[PDB]
DNA sequence: CGCAAGGACCGCATACTACAA
RNA sequence: AUUGAAAGUUGUAGUAUGCGGUCCUUGCG
C-alpha cells in the first residue's frame, strides 16, 4: 500500500542525544549509529513515539485542526462508536486507550493491539547536512556524494507512490564525484589564498563545478519550503561544502560533541561515588530528514472527516509544520529541541 | 571474539607483570593503577599523537630519538617514571606487534614505532590505531583496577 | 613584551588585587604563625612526614639526608605538606589554638575555613578594588627604578571583603587573619623590600 | 510537549567566570566550554540546573522559601502530602538521602528515587548574547553578531510557540542585518572622532550608516529585563552597542578572554612548587548571557495544593531568583564566578 | 593519501627539535634557553599579538623590524646563546608560517612564500588571526617535543 | 635569572516483556 | 500416483528518569 508520502525535515535547535542501547566502550552514552556505515541516525521507533505523544496531547486539548473544524474527541467518539462509545470514554479517562483520531492514525494502544494496524509509517531519519568548523568563515555545512545518492534513492521510492517523474529528473540532474580530497565549496568558505579550503584539521583543494551545489540548493527549495527552516536559503547557499565519502565519514565520528558530567555531594563540596561520566551529543544545526508514508486507513468505521489518504496527509501536514519537537533523552537540560518542516 | 580474548589475555599479562615488579611496594602499584585509569580520558580530548607525546615528555631522561623498544621501566628512577614507562611500553607493544606473529592480532603498526608510524602514514591508519588503543585501554583499566594494589 | 607588567583590570585599567593572592597570603601567614609558636609539637607529632620531607629536600638539593636542618623553614614545609594530600592525620594535632591577633583559632578551624582537598572551604576571598574617590585627585600609578616599572603609590586606599558560604561564623576569624597578614607580611612581589605592607 | 509557560533568564557577570571543560594539553591548561562547530563560548544547561537545584534546596532547608507569601516548611508541608509515609520521607531527607519536598516536586526526584517520576523544569543552554570588548574611544563595548540575533529569533519563536502568543515573533520579525566583513553598525559613543571609524582591539574598520536596528535590539532588552541592564540605565547600553560580522566576532571570542598565570609557591624554597605553574582562562566581566527555562505541569502524585498549576511554579521561580546573585563555575572561594540573574516573560 | 595538518605539525616539530640536539649537543645552555623560549612564547602571542612577538624576536636579534627575510637568517651567526636560541626559534616559526611542512606535503604554509612579518603588515585582520592560530598550534607541538627530548 | 600542574572520581540505581494469535 | 493441498511470527510500544567538571593552590623569589 502506502499510497501517499510526506517528507519530514528536522533542524536541531539544541544539541540532540538519542540514547543508544547498552552503555559500553569508552564513551558512556553514545548516539545511535549504524554498524553498516557509521553515520549518525535516528531510528524510526523514537520518532513515531514522540510524534504519537505530541499528537495525542494536542488532540486532548481539541487544538487539532481537522479540516479547520477543531474535532472533539468525546463528540466524534460518541458519533462514531455510538452505544459503546461511552465505555471507551471511560477507558480514555483512565489513560488506558487513546482518543479516536490518534488511535486511527498511529494505531491503537497496547491493550487494544488486535483491531487495526497504524495507518502511518515513519522511516529512519538520515543525515543530510553536518556542521563542521572551518578556518575562513565559520560553521560550514558539509555533505558527501553518498548522501545525495541515498537522497536520489528516496526520491525514486517516493516516485513509486505518487509518480513524481519531475522530482526524479531533478534529482538525476545532479551527479558529482570528488575523488580523494578536493571539495566543492561555496564562496564564503574559500580561503583568501589560492583555493585551499581548510576544514577542521584537513587542508583541501576547491573544485570549479559549483553549479551542482546550486542545483542542490534548488532541491532544498523544492523540498523544505522557501526559507531554510527560518533563514534565507540563499544565505545558506554560500556556506555548503561537498567532500569525499571517507572524509565525511571521518567528520561524522570525530566531530560530535563530547561532554563530561559529574554529581556534587550534598555537603562535601566535591564529586561523589559514581559521579563522573561522559556523553556524546549530536551538534546543533544538523539537518536530518526522513520519509513518512501513509496507506489505507484500516480502522473499522472511520469518521467521514478523515476517511481517505489525502485527508490524513492534509491533517499531518497542517498539524506538523514549522512546529517544535522534543527528541530523545536529557529533556530537562535543554537537549533535543528541533524544528520540523514538512 | 578472538581479538577480545587476545586483548583480555594481554591485559592480564601486563597487569601481572606490573604486579611482579615492586609487588610489596604499594607506591608503584597505586600509581600505575591511577595512570591506566586516567589515560583513556586524554586520548578522547587530544588524540593519540598528543597522548604519546605527553607520555614521552613525562619520562625524565634525554630520551634521544624515539623508540617503543628500549627504555627499560626499571631503569627509571622515580616510581611515577617507572609506571609511566611501563604504560608506554605496554601500549606501544600492543600497537606494534600485539601478541606475536601467530596471535590473532599481529598489531596494526607492523612492528613499527607507534609515534613514527603516526608521523609518516595516512589519516585512516591513525584512526584505526586510535580506536584499537582505546579498546585495549578500556580492558586494561578494569584488569589493573581489579587485582593491582 | 615589556620586561614588566601589572595585573591591570581588562575593562577599566585600574590596578586591583585578586582574591587568590589574598587566600594564598592568608594561608602562608597562618602556616608561619603556627610553625613559629608550636614548632616542636608539630615536628614531633608527624615524624614520618618530617623524615620524608627531609629526604625529598636532600634529593632535590643533592645533599645528605641528615644534612637538612630542622629550621623553621623545614617546619613550614612539613605543615604545608600536612595541609596537602596527607591531611587525614592533621586531626591528631587538631588542638593547638594559635593566637591570631587577639583571638585563639584552632587548627580545625583553619581546615574548616581555608578548605581542604576533600572539602570545599567556607570562606570566600573576594578581590580588592581601589576606591574611585582617591583616584579622583591622587594619582594611582607611579614609576619606579635604567629598569623601570609601574607601581601603586603609598597611601592608596583598597577595600577588601570576606564572606562565609556556609553557616560557620569563621568569617570574623578569617577577617582578623587577613588583616594581620596584610599588616605583617603583605601581598605583592618583592615583598622583602617593604613592598605590599598595609596599615590600618 | 508538556510545557506551557517559559521564562527567559539573563545572566550578567560581575566577576570573571570559568565553566570548567576538563584539562587539555594545549597552551591554556584550563579552558572553557565551547560549542565544537561554532567555537563560541557557552554554558551548558546541566551546570545551570545543578546550581539552581542546589540554591533551591539550600533556601528550602532554611525555610526561607516564600511560596504565596508563606514559608514552605520541609517537615510540615510534606506531612500533609505524604501522609503516613511522611515520617519515612522526613528521616530520609534529614539523612541527605532525598531532596526536600519542594525541590523534589520542582526539579524532579533525587538520585535515590530517580525512577519515581519526572521533573517540571527544562532549563536550557546559555548562548552568548553580548561580549564586552575593549574599545579605543569610549570604553567596553557590547559586541554581538548576526548569528546571535538569528539564534535569538529562533528562541523567541520557540517561546511564542509555547505561550501561543505571536507578540514575540512580531517583535523580533524586524531583525535583518547584512553586515560586511569590515563594517559595523556602531553606536554613537564608540565612534572614534574622525572618518566614522572604530578601533576595536586590533581591528579598525569603517562604520556602515544604518538605524532602526540597534534601537530594536535595545527594545528587546526592555521587554524582559525590566528597564535597567543589570541595574545600569539602558540608555548607556543603547549608546554603547556595536554589531560586527561573524568572522571578526569569532576572532574576538578567541583572543579577548582573561588569561591568568596562577602558581603555588612552596614554603621551603619560597618561590614555586615543582610543577606549580599553569594558565587559566576566564570569561570577562560584564558579559551578557541568556538562557531559556520551560515549565510544565507537575508530575508527582498527590502534590500539595499550593503547587498544582504551572503558573504557580513559574511565579515561585520568578519570585525566588529575580535580581539574585548566584555562583557559577569553579573557583567559587577564590572569587571567580559570580553573576546577577534576571527573569522575565 | 590524505594527512591532516596534525601529522605534518608533529613531523615538522620533530624535524627542528631533533635538528637542534645533533647540532648543539654540547651546548646544554643553548638547549635550555631554547626550551624556555618555546615555553614562554605562546603567552606573549596571546597577550600582545603575533606581529608583536615577531618584532620582539627581531629586537633581541638586533635587526631592523621593518624589512625581514627569514630565509636569510643563519642561526649560526649569533654568538650569544640567548641570541642563537632566539634566531633558531624565529627561523622555525617563520619557516612554518611560510612553507609549512612543505610544498609536497598537505600543508604548505599560509603566506605562500612570503615573510610572515610582511604578511601581517599588509593583510586584513582575518588572515592575521588564522596565522596566529597556526603559530599557536605549532608552538604547542614544538614545546611538547622540546620538553620531551631536549 | 630562572621556574614549566597533580592528584582525587572513572556510571551509578531501576526498568529488565506483555497480551493475543 | 508422496499424512498430501492450504496459512506473511504478525499487530501495538520514545534507552527513558535523577545528577553543578568540582575540590585543593599567593605568579614568585
Amino acid at each position: 500500500m502506502f499510497e501517499k508520502a510526506v517528507v519530514f525535515g528536522l533542524y536541531s535547535i539544541t544539541p540532540v542525544h538519542a540514547g543508544s542501547g547498552a552503555e559500553l566502550s569508552v564513551i558512556d552514552l553514545p548516539i545511535q549509529r549504524e554498524r553498516h556505515t557509521g553515520f549518525p541516525v535516528i531510528w524510526g521507533q523514537s520518532l513515531k513515539g514522540v510524534l504519537r505523544s505530541r499528537f495525542r496531547q494536542l488532540e486532548l486539548d481539541e487544538k487539532i485542526e481537522v479540516e479547520s473544524q477543531k474535532w472533539k474527541w468525546k463528540e466524534k467518539t460518541k458519533e462514531v462508536l455510538k452505544e459503546k462509545a461511552d465505555e471507551f470514554i471511560k477507558k480514555v479517562e483512565e489513560r488506558k486507550r487513546d482518543p479516536l483520531l490518534t488511535e486511527i492514525v498511529f494505531g491503537p494502544a497496547t491493550d487494544g493491539a488486535s483491531e487495526h494496524a497504524g495507518a502511518v509509517s515513519v522511516g529512519d531519519a538520515k543525515i543530510l547536512l553536518f556542521p563542521v568548523r572551518s578556518a575562513k568563515g565559520v560553521f560550514a555545512f558539509v555533505t558527501s556524494p553518498i548522501v545525495i545518492q541515498r537522497l536520489k534513492e528516496d526520491f525514486e521510492l517516493v516516485s513509486e507512490i505518487e509518480n513524481d517523474i519531475e522530482l526524479k529528473q531533478i534529482l538525476s540532474r545532479f551527479k558529482v564525484e570528488l575523488s580523494n580530497n578536493e571539495t566543492i565549496a561555496g564562496n564564503a568558505l574559500i580561503l583568501n589564498g589560492e583555493n585551499k579550503v581548510i576544514l577542521e584539521d584537513i587542508v583541501l583543494k576547491v573544485k570549479s563545478d559549483s553549479n551542482v551545489i546550486e542545483n542542490l540548493v534548488e532541491v532544498l527549495k523544492t523540498l523544505f519550503g522557501d526559507n531554510f527552516f527560518g533563514k534565507p536559503i540563499e544565505s545558506i547557499k554560500e556556506r555548503i561544502a561537498i567532500v569525499s565519502d571517507d572524509v565525511f565519514k571521518s567528520f561524522t565520528r570525530f566531530s560530535t560533541e563530547i561532554v563530561a558530567r559529574v554529581r556534587i555531594d550534598a555537603e562535601k563540596g566535591t564529586v561523589a561515588r559514581g559521579g563522573l561520566w561522559y556523553e556524546e551529543f549530536l551538534p546543533s544545526d544538523t539537518l536530518m530528514y526522513s520519509l513518512i508514508a501513509v496507506g489505507s486507513p484500516k480502522k473499522e468505521n472511520l469518521p467521514k472527516e478523515v476517511d481517505n489518504t489525502q485527508k490524513i496527509v492534509n491533517v499531518l501536514k497542517v498539524t506538523f509544520n514549522n512546529a517544535f519537537l522534543q527528541i530523545g533523552g536529557d529533556e530537562t537540560v535543554g537537549k533535543g529541541f528541533v524544528k520540523v518542516r514538512a | 571474539r578472538e581479538i577480545e580474548q587476545e586483548r583480555a589475555s594481554f591485559a592480564f599479562k601486563v597487569v601481572s607483570d606490573i604486579k611482579d615488579k615492586y609487588s610489596q611496594n604499594k607506591k608503584v602499584q597505586g600509581k600505575y593503577s591511577s595512570y591506566a585509569e586516567k589515560a583513556p580520558t586524554i586520548i578522547l580530548n587530544n588524540g593519540l599523537g598528543a597522548t604519546l607525546a605527553f607520555f614521552l615528555s613525562k619520562l625524565e631522561k634525554p630520551i634521544d630519538d624515539v623508540d617503543y623498544k628500549s627504555i627499560n621501566p626499571e631503569s627509571f628512577g622515580n616510581a611515577e617514571n617507572i609506571a609511566y614507562a611501563f604504560l608506554y611500553k605496554h601500549l606501544s607493544t600492543w600497537l606494534a606487534e600485539g601478541n606475536g606473529k601467530d596471535s590473532a592480532f599481529s598489531g596494526l603498526t607492523n612492528g613499527e614505532d607507534p609515534l613514527k608510524y603516526i608521523m609518516e602514514k595516512t589519516a585512516i591508519d591513525v584512526a584505526i590505531s586510535t580506536e584499537e588503543a582505546l579498546s585495549i585501554l578500556n580492558w586494561i583499566k578494569k584488569f589493573a583496577k581489579a587485582m593491582l594494589e | 613584551v615589556y620586561e614588566t607588567s601589572i595585573r591591570l583590570h581588562r575593562n577599566y585599567g585600574v590596578p586591583y588585587i585578586p582574591g587568590s593572592a589574598l587566600k594564598g597570603v592568608a594561608k602562608h601567614y597562618a602556616f608561619s604563625i603556627l610553625a613559629r609558636e608550636n614548632g616542636d609539637e608539630i615536628l614531633r607529632i608527624y615524624e614520618s612526614v618530617k623524615e620524608d620531607l627531609k629526604a625529598r629536600i636532600a634529593k632535590r638539593d643533592k645533599i645528605k639526608k641528615n644534612d637538612v636542618p630542622e629550621d623553621y623553614y623545614l617546619t613550614a614545609a612539613v605543615i604545608q605538606e600536612l595541609f596537602e594530600k596527607k591531611f587525614d592525620e592533621l586531626g591528631a594535632i587538631r588542638n593547638t589554638r594559635v593566637e591570631i591577633g587577639d583571638t585563639v583559632i584552632s587548627v580545625g578551624d583553619i581546615v574548616k575555613i581555608f578548605g581542604t582537598q576533600k572539602e570545599e572551604g567556607s570562606v570566600i576571598f573576594f578581590d580588592a578594588f581601589p576606591t574611585p574617590e582617591q583616584l579622583k585627585d591622587k594619582p594611582n600609578l607611579e614609576l619606579d627604578i635604567p629598569i623601570f616599572f609601574l607601581t601603586v603609590p603609598a597611601g592608596v586606599e583598597f577595600t577588601f571583603a570576606v564572606a562565609s558560604r556556609d553557616l560557620d561564623d569563621l568569617a570574623e576569624k578569617a577577617e582578623k587573619l587577613l588583616k594581620e597578614a596584610l599588616k605583617k607580611f603583605g601581598v605583592g612581589a618583592k615583598t622583602s623590600l617593604g613592598y605590599g605592607r598595609f596599615d590600618a
